[PDB]
């Protein structure tokens, strides 16, 4: 019984691996599209935007919680009028994070 | 070049995909039952049997 456990939790460590990168691709793909040249339409974004922000606590929940979070503008004057991930949406992790918020 | 405009979207299918692991918890607790539950009605049935 105690190995089965100690293999479980091991299956557990592995099963967590997958879903987390099912799970948090899904969020970075979420985060995909809300930077792209996002200038949000006003009534769908913020839903957009609380959609992908309530789905962050549910990340915490496994994997670590500190991200960075930031805004930015555009105009009719579109050009590439990109919305940023990196320092406007980044997560701490496993000592130095190197990472896309997307 | 990078000046950006958006439109709709289409259909094709219907899908109902694969993730099964929770279950498992009570399955694998069960079966293992199962061989116990029955071995003990025959094995106690056994016991008495010329007494």
């Amino acid at each position: 019984t105690l190995d089965k456990i100690q293999k479980k939790v091991n299956d557990d460590i592995k099963n967590t691996v997958d879903e987390i990168n099912k799970i948090g691709e899904e969020i970075a793909t979420i985060n995909k599209q809300i930077y792209g040249q996002e200038a949000l339409p006003t009534e769908h974004a913020n839903e957009l935007r609380d959609r992908r922000d309530e789905l962050e606590l549910t990340l915490s929940k496994l994997v670590s919680a500190v991200a960075s979070k930031n805004e930015i503008n555009q105009d009719n004057r579109l050009d590439t009028t990109i919305t940023d991930p990196g320092h406007q949406y980044n997560l701490s992790i496993e000592g130095f994070s190197i990472v896309d918020g997307i | 070049g990078g000046v950006q405009v958006g439109t709709g979207t289409a259909v094709e299918s219907i899908v109902r995909l694969h993730d099964e692991y929770s279950y498992y918890k009570l399955k694998g607790a069960s079966n293992q039952l199962e061989y116990t539950k029955y071995m003990a009605s025959t094995l106690q049935e056994i016991a008495q049997r010329f007494p």
